[PDB]
């Protein structure tokens, strides 16, 4: 929401700072006043108000540990109860008007850090921050040790931030954390693993706790490196932009512990490929507990995939295997019939699935003739009151 | 045993499970379709094409 909307319109600026004295002082005036009053803004701008309002506050778990915080919220509560339920006690009463300043000032009495660089930055710069941190590859048996540069420029509404830490996973080791500076055309360094070779006896050497999971499929000749990420708690208001091996980012979606890392790698490989291997590592993700809307986008990643196998219809009429092998009623004599609730992994995906079967489309007359057969199919075989569960948007998104 | 002994009469089996639950989805569809035409002829109609 926040990438989409300062990327369509200007930033969503936070103000101490008053246009006292006829003044404008806003380079956020792309459309309206935004400063001392409420009933200018627009919706979109005062949503955006309340989603920059929840990643600032992320920010500030970023920088003050959550203890400290419940410390500052006690604090304000206490001091609003002991204001409130009183005489009235004259000139001593306005201790319920909590703003910024003395907002702020109880939080660097609880820990005085470099909040008000968070503030400069993020309250009072209201700039979406793109990345540009281009992969660069040594230690492929190289003189210089597991090198990545820095860059950024992207004007019209750009931002420059500078010292944060970047996160990389090895193949089997260390969450390797790395500095930034500002003065962004930069070259850094990345806390090295060690060679690991003989990769065939170096099996599992503890790649996440006791994850199971080998592979030599990828550019494993001298690549000791797997993913790229920059804060992977999502600090930095950030659209980040790179590129890895392919196999990096397939072997992203058959395991990895975050579904933000999933469903990014998801956009990624909706973007370029079309491999049969990466619809074979997309089913294997759907086929699985990992997460629901992962699923929903993996079958998008299966509609634009397939969209792309015109010439290269290489698999089998997709996400018909899907539902045979996935849904046993009574073994399911080809189709897939009666009450399949209760687990509603099964729910949202039913719900999604033949959404993104209506996109499997190859161009001779784009022809989802088979598919469209099969909907027909699916919106006849619909249940009774076996399912407790009134079955509504099953049927919507269906029609969908 | 044509004229002493006799037997015993059932004459209707057919058991068959995705042809029952076919024939009950066809038949809610064409309970759907009917009560369709039905509320479709009787009462306020708007049309897709003209005169539909």
């Amino acid at each position: 929401k926040i990438v989409a909307y300062e990327l369509k319109t200007g930033g969503v600026l936070l103000h101490p700072i008053f246009g006292g004295g006829k003044e404008k002082d806003n380079p956020a005036s792309h459309l309206h006043f935004s400063i001392k009053h409420p009933h200018t803004l627009s919706w979109e701008y005062y949503s955006m108000f309340q989603c920059k309002a929840h990643l600032v506050m992320r920010l500030i778990e970023n920088r003050i540990s959550m203890e400290f915080m419940l410390q500052v919220f006690n604090k304000l509560l206490s001091l609003a109860s002991t204001a409130s339920s009183q005489k009235f006690q004259s000139h001593m009463w306005s201790q319920m008007l909590v703003s910024t300043s003395g907002f702020l000032k109880s939080i660097s009495n609880v820990s005085g850090k470099d909040i008000q660089p968070l503030i400069k930055q993020w309250v009072d710069q209201s700039g979406v921050v793109k990345f540009y941190g281009s992969f660069a590859f040594n230690r492929k048996r190289n003189v210089l040790e597991l090198e990545i540069k820095q860059d950024y420029t992207s004007p019209g509404t750009q931002k420059y931030v500078g010292p944060l830490k970047v996160t990389v996973q090895e193949l089997d080791g260390s969450f390797n954390h790395t500095l930034q500076i500002e003065e962004n055309s930069l070259k850094h360094d990345i806390p090295c693993h060690s060679k690991s070779r003989r990769n065939k006896k170096k099996k599992i050497p503890l790649m996440n706790g006791e994850e199971v999971d080998m592979d030599l499929s990828a550019m494993d000749a001298d690549s000791p490196l797997l993913w790229i990420r920059i804060d992977p708690d999502m600090s930095v208001l950030r659209k980040v932009e790179f590129e890895q091996a392919d196999f990096m980012w397939q072997y992203q979606l058959r395991y990895e512990r975050d579904v933000v890392a999933q469903q990014e790698s998801i956009l990624a490989l909706e973007k370029f490929p079309t491999p049969a291997s990466r619809l074979a590592l997309t089913d294997i993700l759907e086929q699985e507990q990992c997460f629901y809307r992962v699923r929903m986008s993996a079958c998008f990643c299966l509609a634009k995939i397939a969209n792309s196998m015109v010439s290269t219809w290489t698999g089998p009429p997709a996400m018909k295997s899907l539902f045979t092998r996935m849904f046993c009623c009574k073994s399911c004599p080809n189709i897939v019939k009666t009450n399949n609730f209760m687990s509603f992994q099964s729910y949202f995906l039913q719900k999604t699935m033949p959404v993104a079967m209506a996109l499997l489309r190859d161009v001779h007359n784009l022809c989802p003739k088979e598919v469209l057969t099969f909907i027909l199919d699916l919106i006849k075989y619909n249940d009774n009151r076996k399912n407790k569960f009134s079955d509504n948007y099953y049927r919507a998104e269906m029609i969908d | 045993x044509x004229x002493x002994x006799x037997x015993x009469x059932x004459x209707x089996x057919x058991x068959x499970y995705q042809v029952l639950r076919e024939k009950a989805a066809s038949q809610r569809r064409d309970v759907e379709r009917a009560l369709t035409r039905f509320m479709a002829k009787t009462g306020e109609t708007q049309s897709l094409f003209k005169d539909d």
